């Protein structure tokens, strides 16, 4: 049915990561904290995953967006905070403690009724490249690699009254300019733990169906 | 499909089995098109 | 394999692929074996 | 003949920072080590070891990794087995780069389950490769086929793969070796039962810098 | 004279992809094939046939479009009747792409209603031409008209028209070729009644890829 | 390593008469038939074939040679046989014209008798070949041996031997190709039982004339 070829302009490394997904989910529910954080990981939901590891040293920018509702959908205005925490700082714990006025920490006030916001993050570690492997010791101690640290976002409600919002905020992520060094082969086996590569060996997922028997090519 | 043409003769004292492995990849005018999220991984978070 | 990997994404694909066989016995048997191809439009053989 | 892994020909520092000084070991380092050699049965699994850590506590190179704490080197894997032509079987090398030994049961593993030492571990799940990796796929690596019935030896070149250009030779591991027999073994009866497996290690251009006690 | 189907002259591939190849055959498929002949009646009501259809199960190219999956022809179509001085009506030939027997009956058609083999099939609603179609505005394909006063042959070239470059020969189908008796026949008692119609046909420069069986 | 016989490289009509015309067909018959495979023991005795009658029923060449009557080739056989080290034997590989099947006891020989098929007649008389020919003098004709511990190849090229320059492909027959044991096998126990022997036949320039049905 198909004759003729295709292009090559969709199966680079550039384009393999460039479409958006989602990433996390954040509640506030100020009544009560009155607040929530996050860390940045891109090993949040199995999809990203699966994908990301089939290299071992990435490059890459990013840019997020924070899409908003309330709980039942009526969006009345209001002021947010989206701040950031560069790798080293120390995360707030109140909703109204002294490091939610420093100058190290980028703000980002937006209103519920704007469309939504959006702010890009430099490459931010001392080697030359993420790693998302890294055997030795720098038990428990094994396998945490000090060099993935990127921050947190905090997100936080500005008045001084303590309304009674309800919030669910979503983080959407792209990446530009990605250079991947070198490959490996495509996990099979389905995930445990959220950082270690642990699979239950009691029972082994196989990699192909079962049939008939080796002489019927009809499956 | 893989067809016997000559029984498979050994000499004497030697294993009469074998195994025969089969290895497959893609030549150089191999093309692609729209990108699909996968369907083999099944859980989230 | 790989290559049945890759083509879960990308909903449409078009080219060539080469097969390759290899073998695993003692230096000093010796047999012939026939490896034949079907074309896509009909079923398998049935005789040699 | 010989695979050279994704065709470096590994080198000296590309003129690096912090070096004003870095030490060049003459050739009482670049000689051919030889470790241990196992045995390869009918119901044996696989062997691994990892580098630069079954290179520790030997020689005049166990006498630089554990004085000096900034390292950098490439290696000359030699894999060698001898079998008569009654036997048969096919063995599988390849040189992995970042090894990670997961954990099994539903749990981190311990001290000599991840560094070995000489004698190399063994596995408990070779079709899984013990990282839920399969072995089916396992050839985009270098690789290189043992296949007893036309050759019976293996040279892989192997240059620094690191993302720091210069790490530790004791906590960090560079990659690590498994040879792994795909085929088993069948034999007639009456001949020899083991067959042996050898290796043979040698530094190319270890450098050294910064020294300790 | 001879009516050339929206100015082609059909030719070759336009050196198409995946062709490392395609088989090009000889004399022995280029001659003048000749269908069945019909008989026209004061009460008949009209025909049409299927291409490349009417040309299976027979010659020599039939037995190349039951083992060939990829297709690719033109053909010649040379309608000819026959009738004295003493007969009239006007006879109507078009060649009509991508041709589709609707069904009728507020019921799909069944298997011989949409491929009729080597004996063509009749209308039941020769004004709307089976697809709601009215007659009054079917001149806009190629067409030429046998009136029976003048002229007595029709010759119509008709190249390649499809979408994908290479197409299957069975299931596929290209193009139709209708003959509709746009005027009733009439003559004078005595004379023969049936008056027959003949049509030839001839492949110009068909090609053929890949092998079954 | 090859054998010609009688030095001839046989080639195409030499500007024939009654000939306008006859065609040449292309690489579609030009490729390396393989003929089944038998078995060969302690007691066997024989084979032989017959051409071009083996070939007949069979691919490409066989809807040619079953409608066509007039006919003309040259052949290449290509016989081989594999066995390991430990067996012994020797085979002789002859490619007699015009060779009859004589009948026995003091009586017409039947029609499988003398035309085989596919699978090859055995013989009753090796010694004097069913004809009342000694086997020692049997070696006038183009022969090759097949030695076991020696080679395993014999490849022969024969060309058109015929009176009438060209002849019918189903009553006459142009030679045929025996395989006579010589030597007896014998072998140490334990090892295999029989060992096969194959052929291949490949036309070299085969030309066809005059059409049926």
């Amino acid at each position: 049915c198909v004759v003729n070829r295709n292009g090559v302009l969709e199966t680079t490394i550039n384009h393999f990561f460039s479409r958006s997904g989602l990433v996390g989910v954040v509640n506030l529910t100020d009544g009560t904290t009155g607040y929530a954080t996050w860390d940045i990981d891109i090993m949040g939901f199995v999809q990203l995953r699966r994908k990301c590891e089939m290299f071992t040293y990435m490059r890459f920018n990013a840019e997020f967006t924070f899409v908003t509702t309330t709980e039942n959908g009526g969006a009345r205005p209001y002021m947010l905070q989206y701040m950031y925490v560069p790798p080293g700082a120390p995360k707030p714990t109140g909703r109204d403690a002294f490091q939610w006025q420093t100058a190290t920490n980028p703000s980002v006030f937006v209103k519920l009724t704007d469309p939504p916001a959006q702010v890009s993050v430099p490459f931010m570690s001392p080697a030359s490249a993420y790693q998302w492997f890294y055997d030795g010791y720098p038990n428990t101690t094994y396998g945490l690699c000090p060099n993935n640290m990127m921050g947190t976002f905090a997100v936080r409600v500005v008045s001084r009254e303590a309304s009674q919002l309800k919030l669910q905020t979503r983080v959407y992520m792209k990446l530009k300019h990605v250079r991947a060094w070198v490959p490996r082969p495509i996990r099979s086996q389905p995930y445990l733990l959220k950082n270690f590569p642990n699979y239950d060996s009691s029972k082994i997922t196989n990699s192909a169906r079962d049939r008939s028997s080796i002489k019927q090519a009809n499956m | 499909t893989l067809w016997y043409q000559t029984n498979y003769v050994v000499p004497p004292e030697t294993p009469g089995e074998a195994y025969i492995i089969a290895m497959g990849a893609a030549q150089d005018n191999f093309t692609l098109k729209i990108c699909k999220d996968t369907d083999e991984v099944t859980q989230q978070a | 394999t790989l290559v049945g990997q890759i083509c879960r994404y990308y909903t449409q694909w078009s080219g060539s692929l080469k097969v390759t066989f290899m073998f695993t016995g003692s230096f000093m048997a010796t047999g012939k074996m026939l490896v034949a191809y079907s074309p896509p439009g009909s079923a398998q053989p049935a005789n040699r | 003949n010989i695979v050279l892994a994704y065709g470096e020909w590994p080198e000296y520092c590309p003129d690096t920072d912090a070096t004003a000084k870095p030490t060049r070991p003459d050739v009482s380092v670049n000689r051919f080590y030889t470790l241990d050699s196992k045995m390869w049965q009918e119901n044996s699994t696989g062997w691994y070891w990892k580098f630069p850590d079954v290179l520790n506590k030997t020689g005049v190179f166990g006498q630089n990794a554990q004085f000096h704490y900034l390292y950098r080197s490439g290696f000359c894997l030699h894999v060698q087995c001898n079998a008569s032509k009654f036997h048969q079987g096919a063995l599988l090398v390849a040189v992995i780069p970042e090894f990670v030994i997961a954990g099994r049961g539903s749990p981190h593993p311990g001290f000599t389950t991840t560094f070995p030492g000489t004698t190399g571990a063994t596995f408990y799940d070779p079709y899984v490769l013990d990282s839920g990796v399969p072995l089916s796929q396992a050839l985009i690596y270098p690789h290189q086929w043992i296949n007893l019935r036309t050759n019976n030896c293996a040279t892989v070149i192997v240059p620094y793969i690191n993302a720091v250009p210069f790490d530790s030779a004791i906590n960090h591991s560079n990659f690590g070796l498994i040879v792994i027999p795909v085929s088993p073994l069948k034999y007639s009866s009456g001949a020899t039962t083991a067959i042996p497996i050898t290796i043979t290690i040698a530094p190319l251009n270890s450098e050294f810098g910064g020294l300790r006690q």
